[PDB]
């Protein structure tokens, strides 16, 4: 059975991606001729890991765990896009559209808030060659775009912005402006992230797949005010495949 | 925060000096009776 | 000698230094809960995302605030009117980011103050008093209900209730003026009449009684030692006060009856504050102050501005600036 | 005119007091 | 608008809802007439 | 240092309330 | 070394013509017969390397092409500015009235 | 200053002709504009789509030109998008859509001329305030 | 004992003049209901929504199924005329009775008849009059049921095809549903009984209420109060007044929130959109407009980083963005067709928004319940032109104000009742001041 809105509302289930049965160890075969889309792609994070900074030389900092403070507002869903077959048997998913970002802030020990734009925007992801069947060993690896957490109209607390706002620290009329450059000049970062998607379940009949995902991206830089942190997201996904 | 350094002593004396004045007056009142 | 009757006897006892009573049985715990949470949060709570846009606002002394700028910050707009007790949060960290202390403090407080009002009725009955001091207090209680509960109900969110802070109070009243024009609303004007008028009559009545004290002391001593707590005779000459004040205005503008005088002193500010409380409460449902924007036009149709239009320019400046990152659409409908 | 009818209506009440007091009844 | 057959009573009906207010006023005429006994 | 000052003054006011209520000049009839 | 990239862009053709790669869609109301239909097409099929590329949008009727020709000289192209085109800002840049 | 025949003289068509309204027609039109249009169009803006306003310069760049009595009367009958490419009677009030916008039912032809005349006259009186929005209040 | 300004307190123990005061005052009520309907109908233009016309009574009659057809279009005004005339006429009969009993009738009833006479301290007689009135109210509630099931139905804003008058054949009887509402949190997304959102539950709850009221009426005719109740209460006329002032205050507060939030038994077709509805409508309006221009509304990141048009509630449901994130608990007939199980459905948004929903969204965003005391519609900074204040604000504000004064009246009369019952309502007996006989506190 599939539920109605009034069954789900306020449960938190709306933030959970669909699960496949543990019986679902199939294979979805790929007619290299035919074309396919991804009708629905759903990414549910379960774990937010943030890289520490180790003070001194190549002491190689670790990824430490964090507390989510923004509640059940994290999943990406309704993502759709071309699933292509390439010359060499590889499959490539090209994202077209969807609810493909969520702001998240997590809290590290000591209380520091780390906000991030958890996203797969412009995801291009590709299997190995000679797939011919999607199976419980298929791996998609891809990269995507991570635009600035805030967009250009964002005004900081003293009225400063990029596409709007003051261009100076108006409360300090005759302060020397060079110390303030990084806070006064907002810039808009656009970085790249990486995702692996590991299929662990397949319903051959329906064309649904599910499994596990790890992605790496940068946290918010507050329009260039401070340097970002590297974030690692772990979680589970769900897609359904359709002939084109 | 980059607060005024003399705020502290300004505050301490603003409390201390008038309060002490009242305490002197009260204690020597109580020991008349 | 029955155990419960003994407890009922201590609860309602008039020999306790502070009266407890049945209302006090709710009041005490609820006010301690609200107070202790408020003090802890005012000192040490981390920034709160009041407008639900992941733009946290620092309210507490440890996070860079002073006494004037500090606040316990209202709960997140993402929550709206939803109930956010601690146990509905995944973690205290979550609850703190999202503004949970504000809900704990204001609901315990409103409960406890409501019982404070009941307690006033109740001790009056145990002492054989007339009962209506609590009707007087219902004017400030209603005013607290308006800014902490009624206005958030009408607007759809505790994020638009009054912050528990000094500068937060000012933010509240500025944004209220832009969205409602409380100044042009008659119920606020009676509030001002209630509060100006009460300060006036406070000063008059205090000056008139002091003017007419009966000489009972020397120049070396406080006149106040001429009243002895519980003396039967009045300590001033109300006929001398009436004779003074009647001549300053004219006879029949001055009270000769002390009971009418003191009732009048009770009624004036209580009623004006009832109205101002009802003004907040009705602007909660957007029945706003008078709008005379462009009401005077010349014979061609030119707008001829009035002071009301200058007010509107100011109101516009507050409107376009407040919650500057929170609006995506042209109308700020709540 | 609506000013006509609310005059005949508004005069009714006071007329009742007037008639009763110049006939000296239970007021 | 009222049914055509009652159109004649339009201006009476525009004044009717204020009549309960007038009963409040009336209690004060009465009490001035008896000296606020 | 500013935080400690604010909390110190606040705490002195609470102490003062305690003394003003429980260690007041008892009011005595005449 | 820190510049505001939206202010820099105002010092290019962007600050005097409708820029096919960056300008928000409301600006196409400025000239006749361009909004909403062609403006929708133009924004969807950006970016462009020269102004004249607009005419190779598949689907144009010959009247649509004519309208574009009458307005080629109000158009410019400049490098896509990420800040002007992320967030869907070419369709709604937060400015109303 | 006053409401003179110059003010009240607006274009009838795109050919060049003019009609001169009366004070009666103008006040008529203002009144019907409040009845039928100001809920969205107060002050010459458009609440539900602020990129399109009732400023004369905007109407003159509409396809079918709408900066004349005829353009406007026509629009109130068979509205189009700004480029004239699609009819929009299903989501904009007009006589063609008077089943679904009942307020248009009792509008006579002369009511349309008054409304259209108010629209063209008002910007001559208030200038930038017509269609400028809150910046000019 | 009482002054002219407390003059009605002189009726406390005059059951005959007090019957007249009550009946004459019930006449004023019926009179107002009558005149006001006729005043509204005299002013009513059917081609204008009711809520552009300052109508508060006609929408109550329409909601009961009279005068209207599909979509709330008014189709026949004669039931509105009838309701006003009948009320109007019936007030003369109450007014006649009222001034008869206040002026000429027996000043006290008890001498004339032991049935109609009462003494406030007679606990059996008082519970018996309460019994009778409980039954009357039970009947009143069932009249609503009878209309809904046997005399035309009621208007149903939720009926498919724009809303319509619909007869109710399967009222909800399940006590879990009906009493479930009584147990729902009053807080957001919950709504206590203000969340009732279908006519089946409305009609079912009224069957229950009528039975419970009739059974209680009968219970209170046949019983006298138990000793725990006898010792718990004050038994005096002023004390009964105070209890009822408490109850009407409570009910006034409830009605305030009902007309502010509920759009089932206050259809927005008639009353205008609720505050939340109009706010949701604006987000819908600009989602529709921007998507028509090519915007991908699901993927548009807004300035803060939340979705410009669409984001997630705190429990995950896809909802409208911007400040209206506070209003995501709103449910309405023009918007539910876009809801799937996870909240608003992006494929329904991209493909299946109809024109009627575009019109309704635009209509409601431009008729939000904001306006001035002098009926200038909209936000406080808008210029004169649109003469509109939502009936929902007029009814919400008016009943807030009345509810608050009745709570004050509750406190007034309850404390006085208590003090009068123990005998110190007139002040402190100098010769026996209770404080002077207590030990001092310190
Ligand atoms: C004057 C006359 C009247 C006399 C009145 C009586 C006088 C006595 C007055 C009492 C004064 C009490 C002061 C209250 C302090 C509240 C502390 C708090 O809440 O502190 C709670 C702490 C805080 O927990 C930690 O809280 C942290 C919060 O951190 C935050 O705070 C940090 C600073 O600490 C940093 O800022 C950090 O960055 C920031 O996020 C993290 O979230 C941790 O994960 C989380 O574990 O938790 C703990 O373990 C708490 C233990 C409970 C664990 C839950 C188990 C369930 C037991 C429930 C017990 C209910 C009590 C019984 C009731 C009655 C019984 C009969
Ligand atoms: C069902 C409702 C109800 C009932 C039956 C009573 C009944 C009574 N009250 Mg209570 N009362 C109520 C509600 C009610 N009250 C409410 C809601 C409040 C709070 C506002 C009070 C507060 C109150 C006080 C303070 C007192 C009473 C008293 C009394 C007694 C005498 C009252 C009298 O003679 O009035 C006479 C009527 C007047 C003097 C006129 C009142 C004028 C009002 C305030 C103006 C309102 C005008 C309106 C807003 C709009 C005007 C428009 C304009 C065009 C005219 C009587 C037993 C008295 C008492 O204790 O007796 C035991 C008393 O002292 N009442
Ligand atoms: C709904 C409002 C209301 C009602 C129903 C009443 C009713 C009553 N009052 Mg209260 N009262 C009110 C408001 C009200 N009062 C207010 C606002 C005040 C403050 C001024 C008072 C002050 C007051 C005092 C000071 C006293 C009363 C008393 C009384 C009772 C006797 C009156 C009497 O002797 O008539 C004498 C008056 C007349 C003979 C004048 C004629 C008035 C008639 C009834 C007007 C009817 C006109 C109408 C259009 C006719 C329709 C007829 C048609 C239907 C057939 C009566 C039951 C008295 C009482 O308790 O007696 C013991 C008393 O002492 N009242
Ligand atoms: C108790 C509920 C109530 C409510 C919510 C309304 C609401 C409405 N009425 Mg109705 N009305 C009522 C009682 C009520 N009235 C009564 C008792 C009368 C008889 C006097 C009328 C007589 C009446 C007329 C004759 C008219 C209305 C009209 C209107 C509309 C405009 C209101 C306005 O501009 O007020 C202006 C605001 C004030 C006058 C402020 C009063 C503030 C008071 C003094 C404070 C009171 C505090 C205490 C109680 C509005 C929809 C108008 C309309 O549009 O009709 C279709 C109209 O012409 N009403
Ligand atoms: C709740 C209101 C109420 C109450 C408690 C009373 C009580 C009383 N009245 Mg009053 N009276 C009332 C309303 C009320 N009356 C009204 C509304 C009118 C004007 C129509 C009168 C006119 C009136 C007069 C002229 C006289 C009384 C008399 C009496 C006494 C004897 C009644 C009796 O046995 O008659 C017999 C009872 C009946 C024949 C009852 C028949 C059924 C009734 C009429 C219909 C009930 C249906 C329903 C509940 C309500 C109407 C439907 C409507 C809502 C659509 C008694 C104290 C007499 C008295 O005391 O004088 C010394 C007297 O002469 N009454
Ligand atoms: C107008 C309505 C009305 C009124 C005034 C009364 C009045 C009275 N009833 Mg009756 N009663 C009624 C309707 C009414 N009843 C109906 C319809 C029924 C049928 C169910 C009953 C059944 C009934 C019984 C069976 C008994 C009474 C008794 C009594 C007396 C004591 C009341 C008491 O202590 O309760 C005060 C209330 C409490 C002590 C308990 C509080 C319980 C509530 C539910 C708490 C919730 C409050 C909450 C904040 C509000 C939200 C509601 C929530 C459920 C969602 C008093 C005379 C008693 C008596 O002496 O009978 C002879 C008694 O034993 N009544
Ligand atoms: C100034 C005086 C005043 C005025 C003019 C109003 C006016 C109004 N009130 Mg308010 N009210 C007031 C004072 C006032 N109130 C006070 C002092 C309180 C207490 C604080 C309230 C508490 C209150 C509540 C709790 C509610 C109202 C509501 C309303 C509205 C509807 C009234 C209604 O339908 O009653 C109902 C009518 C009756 C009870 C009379 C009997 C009706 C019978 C049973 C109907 C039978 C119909 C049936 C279907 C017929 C079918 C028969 C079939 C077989 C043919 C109306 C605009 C309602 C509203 O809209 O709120 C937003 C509402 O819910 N009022
Ligand atoms: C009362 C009868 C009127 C009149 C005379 C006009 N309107 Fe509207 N309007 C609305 C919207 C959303 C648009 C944009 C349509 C589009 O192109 O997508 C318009 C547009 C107009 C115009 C054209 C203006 C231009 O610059 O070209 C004109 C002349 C016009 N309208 C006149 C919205 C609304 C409403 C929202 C419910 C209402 C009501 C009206 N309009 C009413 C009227
Ligand atoms: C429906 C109808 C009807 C009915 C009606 C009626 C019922 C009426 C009545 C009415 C009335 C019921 C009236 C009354 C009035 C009154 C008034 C007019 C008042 C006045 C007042 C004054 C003015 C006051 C003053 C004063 C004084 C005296 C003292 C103190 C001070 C003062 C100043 C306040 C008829 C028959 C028509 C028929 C048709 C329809
Ligand atoms: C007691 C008293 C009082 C009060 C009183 C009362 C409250 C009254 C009542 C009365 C009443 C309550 C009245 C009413 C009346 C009514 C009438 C008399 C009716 C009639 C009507 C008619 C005539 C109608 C007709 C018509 C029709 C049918 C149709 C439509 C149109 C018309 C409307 C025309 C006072 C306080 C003052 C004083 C003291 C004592
Ligand atoms: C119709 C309807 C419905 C239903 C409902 C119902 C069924 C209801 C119920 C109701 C109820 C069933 C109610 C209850 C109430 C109760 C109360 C309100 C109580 C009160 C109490 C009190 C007030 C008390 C007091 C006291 C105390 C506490 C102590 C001792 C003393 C005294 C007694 C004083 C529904 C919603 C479904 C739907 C819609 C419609
Ligand atoms: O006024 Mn303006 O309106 Ca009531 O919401 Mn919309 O903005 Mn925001 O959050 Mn607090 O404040
Ligand atoms: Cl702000
Ligand atoms: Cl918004
Ligand atoms: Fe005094």
């Amino acid at each position: 059975q599939t539920l109605t809105y009034d069954d789900i509302v306020g449960t938190g289930l709306a933030n959970k991606c669909p699960t496949l049965d543990d019986t679902a160890r199939g294979a979805y075969p790929i007619d290299s001729s035919q074309t396919y889309r991804i009708a629905r792609l759903c990414l549910q994070p379960t774990t937010f890991l943030v890289k520490e900074e180790p003070k001194n030389k190549r002491q190689e900092a670790e990824f430490v765990p964090t507390k989510l403070v923004t509640r059940e507002t994290t999943s990406l869903d309704q993502i759709q896009g071309e699933l292509k077959v390439n010359s060499d048997g590889s499959l490539t998913f090209v994202e077209e559209d969807g609810i493909d970002f969520q702001p998240v802030t997590v809290q590290m020990a000591g209380g520091e808030r780390i906000p991030l734009l958890f996203t797969v925007k412009n995801l291009v992801a590709s299997t190995q060659p000679n797939v011919t069947s999607i199976t419980t060993s298929t791996d998609f690896k891809g990269e995507f775009n991570v635009p600035s957490y805030r967009t250009a109209n964002f005004l900081d607390p003293k009225g400063r912005g990029l596409a709007s706002g003051y261009d100076s620290a108006i409360a300090l009329p005759q302060a020397k402006e060079e110390e303030l450059a990084r806070a006064n000049v907002k810039r808009f970062s656009l970085t790249k992230g990486q995702i692996s998607l590991n299929v662990a379940k397949v319903d051959g009949r329906t064309g649904e797949i599910a499994g596990t995902f790890e992605s790496e991206q940068l946290s918010d830089d507050d329009m260039g005010a401070h340097e970002p942190h590297e974030v690692k997201i772990q979680g589970v996904f769900y897609a359904s495949i359709e002939p084109a | 925060m980059e607060v005024n350094q003399l705020g502290l002593i300004a505050t301490a004396l603003f409390v201390l000096v008038p309060s002490v004045f009242l305490i002197i007056l009260y204690v020597q009142t109580e020991s008349q009776q | 000698a029955n155990l419960w009757e003994r407890f009922c006897n201590w609860v309602t006892s008039t020999d306790n230094r502070l009266y407890v009573g049945w209302f006090g049985v709710i009041m005490i715990p609820t006010l301690l809960a609200a107070t202790i949470c408020f003090v802890i949060a005012f000192i040490a709570a981390p920034p709160v995302d009041i407008d639900g846009i992941r733009e946290p606002v620092s309210g507490s002394l440890l996070y860079g605030n002073n006494i004037i700028t500090g606040a316990v910050v209202p709960s997140s707009n993402a929550i709206g009117l939803h109930f956010y007790p601690i146990w509905e949060a995944a973690s205290l960290d979550e609850w703190l980011y999202n503004g949970g202390p504000y809900q704990l403090i204001i609901f315990h407080f409103l409960l406890g103050a409501s019982c404070y009002m009941g307690r006033q009725w109740e001790l009056s009955y145990r002492l054989g008093m007339r009962p209506w001091i609590c009707v007087a207090y219902s004017a400030p209680l209603a005013s607290a209900f308006a800014v902490f509960l009624i206005y958030p109900i009408g607007q759809g969110s505790f994020s638009d209730g009054m912050p528990l802070g000094i500068s937060g109070t000012f933010n509240f009243m500025i944004v209220f003026q832009a969205e409602h024009n409380i100044l042009m609303h008659p119920f606020h004007q009676l509030g001002v009449a209630g509060v100006f008028g009460g300060a006036l009559f406070c000063a008059m009545h205090g000056s008139l009684v002091t003017s007419s004290l009966i000489r009972e002391t020397t120049e070396t001593e406080s006149a106040n030692y001429g009243y002895k707590f519980g003396q039967e005779e009045e300590t001033y000459n109300i006929v001398a006060a009436h004779g003074y004040f009647g001549r300053l205005i004219f006879q029949y503008a001055s009270f000769n009856n002390s009971r009418s005088l003191h009732f009048f002193l009770a009624a004036w500010p209580v009623v004006g504050v009832w109205f101002t409380a009802l003004g907040i409460s009705t602007m909660a449902f957007n029945l706003n102050g008078f709008n005379f924007n462009h009401s005077v036009i010349d014979a061609k149709g030119n707008v001829i501005n009035t002071w009301a239009d200058i007010i509107n320019r100011a109101n516009l400046g507050m409107e376009v600036m407040h919650e500057r990152n929170a609006h995506n659409f042209p109308l700020d409908l709540a | 005119a609506q000013l006509t009818m609310i005059a005949m209506i508004g005069i009714a009440g006071p007329m009742i007091i007037f008639l009763l007091a110049v006939r000296r009844g239970n007021l | 608008k009222l049914p055509e057959a009652y159109a004649i009573f339009d201006p009476l009906v525009d004044v009717l809802p204020v009549i309960p207010v007038l009963f409040l006023a009336l209690a004060f005429v009465w009490q001035a007439a008896v000296g606020f006994r | 240092m500013e935080t400690i000052t604010y909390v110190f003054i606040f705490a002195c006011i609470i102490a003062l309330f305690f003394f003003a209520i429980f260690f007041r000049e008892p009011p005595r009839i005449t | 070394e820190l510049v505001n990239v939206v202010d820099e862009k105002l010092g290019t053709a962007y600050g005097e013509k409708i820029d096919l790669n960056n300008t928000n869609i409301a600006a196409f109301i400025q000239y006749r017969g361009l909004y909403p239909t062609l403006a929708k097409l133009i924004v969807k099929n950006a970016p462009y390397e020269s102004v004249e590329d607009v005419l190779n949008i598949p689907g144009l009727t010959e009247r649509q092409k004519q309208i574009l020709r009458e307005n080629l000289e109000h158009f410019t192209v400049t490098e896509v500015e990420t800040a002007l085109v992320e967030g869907g800002d070419r369709y709604n840049n937060g400015l109303y009235k | 200053a006053e409401l003179t025949p110059e003010v009240l003289t607006v274009p009838l068509n795109s050919e060049g002709k003019t009609i001169t309204l009366t004070e009666k027609q103008y006040l008529e039109g203002k009144r019907l504009f409040q009845y039928a249009c100001a809920s969205c169009h107060v002050g010459g803006i458009t609440k539900t789509n602020p990129s399109l306003d009732l400023r004369t310069e905007t109407l003159a760049l509409a396809t079918p030109p709408r900066d004349n009595i005829e353009g406007l009367v026509d629009y109130m009958k068979n509205p189009t998008t700004y480029d004239g490419e699609q009819e929009i009677a299903e989501v904009h009030p007009s006589l063609r859509s008077a089943d679904i916008f009942p307020k248009m039912r009792n509008l006579t032809e002369k009511d349309l001329v008054a409304i259209a005349g108010h629209i063209l006259v008002e910007p001559k009186i208030l200038g930038d305030k017509w269609g400028g929005g809150k910046v000019y209040y | 004992g009482f002054a002219w300004w407390a003059g009605n307190a002189r009726l406390i123990n005059l059951s005959g003049k007090l019957l007249g005061a009550h009946v004459a005052h019930a006449g004023l009520i019926v009179f107002w209901a009558g005149a006001m309907t006729l005043f509204e109908l005299a002013h009513f233009i059917p081609e204008k929504p009711m809520y552009e016309q300052g109508l508060i009574l006609i929408p109550h009659i329409a909601t009961l199924g009279w005068g209207v057809g599909p979509g709330g279009e008014v189709v026949d005004t004669f039931p509105f005329f009838v309701v006003g005339v009948v009320h109007l006429i019936s007030s003369a009969v109450l007014g006649f009775g009222g001034v008869y009993h206040a002026i000429r009738g027996p000043e006290t009833l008890e001498e004339y008849s032991s049935f109609f006479g009462y003494d406030w301290k007679d606990k059996n007689k008082m519970t018996t009059i309460l019994g009778f009135h409980l039954i009357v109210l039970g009947i009143g509630a069932l009249l609503l049921v009878a209309k809904a099931m046997f005399f035309g139905g009621l208007y149903d804003t939720w009926a498919p095809g724009g809303g319509d008058v619909r007869v109710i054949t399967n009222p909800t009887l399940d006590p879990r549903v009906i009493f479930g509402y009584l147990l729902k949190s009053p807080f957001g997304g919950e709504g206590w009984i203000v969340s009732v959102n279908n006519l089946e539950d409305v009609v079912g709850g009224h069957i229950w209420i009528g039975l419970i009221c009739i059974a209680g009426g009968i219970w209170h005719i046949l019983t006298t109060p138990f000793g725990w109740a006898r010792r718990a209460f004050i038994w005096s006329g002023e004390a009964y007044l105070s209890y009822s002032l408490g109850a009407l205050s409570m009910m006034g507060f409830i009605a305030t929130c009902f007309v502010w939030f509920n759009n089932t038994v206050y259809p927005s077709e008639f009353y205008g959109p609720t505050g939340p509805e109009a706010s949701q409508a604006q987000a819908m309006t600009f989602l529709i407009r921007d998507q028509k221009l090519g915007a991908n509304v699901g993927s548009a990141q807004g300035p803060t980083g939340l979705g410009k048009y669409l984001m997630r509630s705190p429990t995950g449901e896809i909802i409208f963005g911007g400040e209206t994130m506070r209003f995501w608990d709103f449910r309405g007939p023009w918007l539910e067709p876009l809801r799937g199980p996870n909240g608003l459905d992006l494929n329904k948004i991209k493909n299946d928004i109809q024109p009627w929903q575009e019109r309704r969204a635009a209509e409601y965003m431009t008729h939000a319940p904001l306006g001035s005391l002098n009926s200038v519609g909209g936000v406080a900074t808008e210029i004169n032109s649109v003469n509109f204040v939502s009936p929902r604000s007029w009814l919400a504000t008016s009943h807030f104000v009345l509810a608050f004064f009745f709570l004050v009246g509750h406190l007034w009369h309850a404390g006085r009742a208590r003090a009068a019952a123990a005998g110190f309502e007139k002040g402190i007996d100098r010769e026996s001041e209770p404080v002077l006989s207590m030990p001092s506190l310190d």
